[PDB]
């Protein structure tokens, strides 16, 4: 919670967990993926959205 | 979202409706306009309204 508070991200969404219950629940082995794209692309990643 | 949304929350439940326009050439001052105020943290959520 505190960390996207501060870092004020322009683009924030989440998909079947909802980010202030984030702080709650407990997880096994996070992932965390890293890339750079064009603008376009940046409206265009989520599931089963071609 | 951030917590100018925040700040302005509708209920679940809403019947009407929201009109926006732009405004460029009134609202913005070559100066610089620093009327407008915007909340940045708060101790918790708010009810609708
Ligand atoms: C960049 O990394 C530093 C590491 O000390 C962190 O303090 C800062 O908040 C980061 N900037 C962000 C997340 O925008």
């Amino acid at each position: 919670s505190v960390l996207y508070n501060s870092a004020s991200f322009s683009t924030f969404k989440c998909y079947g967990v909802s980010p202030t219950k984030l702080n709650d629940l407990c997880f096994t082995n996070v992932y965390a993926d890293s890339f750079v794209i064009r603008g376009d692309e940046v409206r265009q990643i989520a599931p089963g959205q071609t | 979202g951030k917590i100018a949304d925040y700040n302005y929350k509708l209920p679940d439940d809403f019947t009407g409706c929201v009109i926006a326009w732009n405004s460029n050439n009134l609202d913005s001052k070559v100066g610089g306009n620093y009327n407008y105020l915007y909340r940045l943290f708060r101790k918790s959520n708010l009810k609708p309204f």
